[PDB]
């Protein structure tokens, strides 16, 4: 358990995981999904992931 | 090999050229009248491409200097700085001129010091057997700078035609006319060489200097003396692809040739952000590169006096963002990620557009290798505002009866006045048409 | 073992001041494993202080970078003298005598130019997927490679630099072509408005592109020789992360197809069809512009195949370059 915590940083990615995929900051949510409503109203094609890489980039 | 002869003319434009052969000399290492610095060469890798090519380690300025005013020129020796000069290149001792304040003075004076005007300027053209190019480092204010310089962009455009033409030229101020009242005449009569006889300009203006020289720079009563701090700089800024080691537009006919959509469409906006010393403290802390491109195309370093709601309408066609120094190269292309999701710049929906970004490292000082550096060259299609301002203040002066009768005594016999007027019209109708 | 013994091979091959080494001929040890951990500690011993005599004395660092300057022409004031005359002489296919012509104006301009240390920059000897060459001449560089230095970049390596010096000038003789269209249109029949916006548009396409193409190769470049130092203990792991930035070289360039270089050639051959259009004197305009909107064409065909590509990192540098270029 102390090897993680040197190099690996395990248990805080435990942490980390609950402010994404389970929502637990919603400052870094509200921002997202504001500036992701006007991509998500059309419907999706192929260059649809060109720039939610960049509006997930400039949401962080 | 990309040898330029740069054309110093006029009141003004000899002294904005003074202070941009006295800032090369601070960048390169080297002395007005020695070397003592051995960072000339191991810091910058490249020194003959404005400087005549070295005889003694003695870097000659490959310029020219001709006013009818002997004031700008006694200004000069008594400068530690003109020892660099050469007192057989353009005058020796004692050089004079007219009165002399006149379009039609040095309109008339090209062909009397015909011979003379043609002959030592030329010895430095054979020099190097692929010159770039001219640059005509003239004025538009007074009739010393517009009367002489229209001459010089008729006979240079035969006898060396396969050669570049570009001129970094400074608009006259229009806040009132006591002083001077021939404004409107030898302005417009210069801004038609500008045009046909000249491919293109770097506008400079003067009613948006005060606008930034009590911006930043705290003055109470605006002297001339200042007029040579915001000039120098970005002579010396954008020739860093040129001067510099640079790899892509590295020439004068590099940078122009990317910006110019057509000819008569040539006029170009220009923006330098950093002129602030005590920014100098918080640069420690790497200052990134990904904040210094997003004011540039807001407009508060614009050097053009233009209209604020006149930008919907209008499209950017052209944009330059040159950065300088310290760039931090992996980030670069990170800046111009987040160009496209503002859209700050307005695009023509005829054609592309292209917002081009270079890079070339700066000289090797402590002010310069520290603190991040952006030159903009915009193109935007709302320049017509000043060309709406001239010519609204050309057509009312005409009706007053105003140098009708004490202009035509010398050397004009026929009315050219509607020859300018409808020429400049030309350029407003064909800047509207360019966007479909 | 055996490696090891390669790299006290190599240490004999720059001379006798580092065999005999001070240390390793003092302890021996012989009872369960740790006689294998006395190979791996010589296994960077010996392979170390090569390493830092090189650097040292022997200018590594330096012969890396001067290797990677001319092959990939990071540094370009040299070579508005370099490519300038060299275009001038390469113009008629070579009979026996041009390269000999060469590099005598290589090193005119060379010093003209003024590079870093002109008797250390002069190493330049001029050379004249299954690719060929698709342009009109073999024009290449070599470097002066000795070994022991033959072992940090190879031979095998110098012709992958070759071939990589090839592909850059190809694009960049375009750009000199484009630069003399520029300046003897400077002064047509009856379509001087139309050749002036064909100009600007081929002009601003080539100028983006080729800015990119040097400069993506250069973000990665930066990139591995700070991981090149920070990482550095034997020799084995970081000559093969070396080779990591030879396949940095690899994804900017192997990337385009044969077919793309056909496609790419075909904007050479429409420039030199303009340029004499300028100086005889509207059809051929029309011409040259279904040719440049077939070529606009062909570059969206190659976003569609670059996006049905193997959906790897690679591949998600590569589609959003030509979206980029796309959105110009």
């Amino acid at each position: 358990l102390d090897v993680l915590n040197k190099n690996y940083n395990l248990l805080e990615h435990m942490q980390a995981m609950r402010r994404y995929l389970l929502l637990g900051q919603g400052d870094f949510i509200r921002h997202l999904m504001d500036l992701l409503k006007p991509e998500l109203v059309r419907p999706a094609t192929t260059l649809y992931q060109h720039n939610l890489t960049g509006i997930l980039e400039t949401a962080v | 090999p990309r040898e330029i002869i740069t054309l110093q003319l006029g009141q003004c434009g000899n002294q904005i050229g003074f202070e941009f052969w006295k800032q090369l000399c601070a960048e390169h290492g080297i002395s007005p009248e020695g070397i003592v610095e051995e960072f000339a060469t191991e810091g910058t890798d490249r020194k003959d491409v404005f400087f005549y090519q070295a005889d003694d380690e003695h870097y000659i300025p490959r310029a020219v200097l001709l006013d009818l005013e002997p004031r700008v020129i006694h200004s000069i020796l008594n400068s530690p700085y003109a020892n660099l000069y050469n007192p057989e290149n353009i005058y020796l001792s004692e050089h004079g001129g007219g009165a002399g304040n006149n379009w039609a003075s040095g309109f008339s004076q090209g062909e009397k010091i015909h011979e003379d005007i043609f002959d030592i300027i030329d010895r430095e053209a054979d020099g190097s057997d692929s010159l770039e190019g001219f640059v005509l480092c003239h004025s538009i204010a007074g009739g010393t700078g517009s009367g002489l310089g229209s001459y010089l962009l008729e006979r240079l455009n035969d006898r060396y035609p396969k050669k570049l033409v570009q001129t970094y030229s400074v608009f006259p101020n229009q806040d009132e006319m006591s002083h001077v009242v021939v404004q409107p005449y030898n302005s417009l009569l210069t801004l038609k060489r500008l045009t046909q006889n000249a491919d293109c300009v770097v506008v400079l203006d003067n009613t948006a200097l005060n606008r930034i020289a009590t911006d930043r720079l705290h003055i109470q009563n605006p002297s001339f003396s200042q007029i040579n701090q915001l000039v120098s700089t970005i002579m010396s800024a954008s020739t860093t692809t040129l001067r510099y080691p640079g790899y892509m537009n590295n020439d004068l006919i590099g940078l122009i040739a990317s910006l110019i959509p057509t000819p008569r469409l040539h006029f170009l906006m220009t923006g330098y952000t950093p002129l602030t010393t005590d920014q100098s403290v918080a640069s420690v802390r790497k200052t990134t590169v990904l904040d210094v491109m997003r004011r540039l195309l807001q407009p508060k370093n614009v050097m053009v006096s233009t209209g604020r709601d006149r930008q919907t309408n209008h499209c950017y066609i052209a944009i330059l963002n040159i950065i300088q120094g310290e760039v931090d190269p992996t980030q670069v292309h990170k800046s111009l990620q987040r160009i496209r999701e503002r859209k700050l710049a307005n695009f023509i929906p005829w054609g592309p557009a292209s917002i081009q970004v270079a890079l070339s490292r700066k000289s090797p000082y402590l002010p310069s290798a520290h603190r991040v550096s952006g030159l903009m060259m915009a193109n935007h299609t709302n320049i017509s505002s000043l060309f709406e301002r001239t010519c609204r203040q050309y057509d009312k002066l005409r009706k007053r009866e105003a140098f009708l009768e004490q202009f035509r005594k010398e050397d004009i016999f026929k009315d050219n006045f509607d020859e300018l007027d409808n020429s400049r019209e030309i350029v407003q109708q064909l800047i509207d048409e360019y966007h479909a | 073992i055996l490696s090891t013994g390669k790299y006290l091979n190599v240490v004999r091959e720059c001379g006798h001041d580092v065999t005999c080494p001070d240390a390793k001929e003092i302890t021996y040890t012989l009872k369960e494993q740790a006689y294998v951990e006395r190979i791996e500690k010589a296994y960077n011993y010996a392979s170390k202080v090569l390493l830092d005599f090189l650097m040292e004395e022997e200018e590594l660092v330096a012969h890396l970078r001067s290797i990677k300057h001319y092959f990939l022409m990071d540094q370009g004031d040299f070579f508005v003298h370099f490519m300038d005359l060299t275009e001038e002489e390469l113009k008629k296919p070579v009979d026996d005598i041009i390269p000999t012509r060469l590099e005598a104006l290589l090193e005119l301009a060379l010093r003209m130019s003024t590079a870093n240390t002109d008797p250390f920059k002069d190493d330049l000897k001029i050379e004249l997927t299954e690719l060929a060459l698709s342009g009109l001449e073999s024009f290449s560089f070599d470097y002066i490679v000795k070994w022991p230095l033959s072992l940090i970049i190879n031979r095998k390596a110098l012709t992958r630099y070759q071939m990589l010096f090839r592909h850059m000038f190809y694009c960049k003789h375009v750009e000199r072509l484009l630069c003399n269209v520029w300046i003897s249109n400077k002064t047509s029949a009856k379509w001087f408005a139309g050749a002036f916006t064909l100009r600007q548009r081929m002009l601003n396409f080539v100028q983006n592109i080729q800015y990119y193409m040097m400069f993506e190769v250069m973000e990665p470049t930066w990139h591995i020789l700070e991981k090149n130092l920070k990482s550095a203990s034997n020799i084995d792991d970081v000559l093969s992360h070396h080779t990591s930035f030879l396949d940095n070289c690899l994804k900017d360039c192997m990337l385009t197809n044969p077919e793309l270089l056909k496609i790419f050639s075909k904007l050479m051959s429409v420039c030199v069809m303009f340029t004499n259009c300028l100086q005889r004197f509207e059809s051929t305009i029309n011409n040259f512009d279904s040719n440049f909107s077939a070529h606009l064409m062909d570059l969206l065909d190659k976003l569609s195949m670059y996006s049905t590509s193997d959906c790897e990192h690679s591949m998600i540098n590569i589609i959003y370059r030509l979206d980029f270029n796309g959105f110009y």
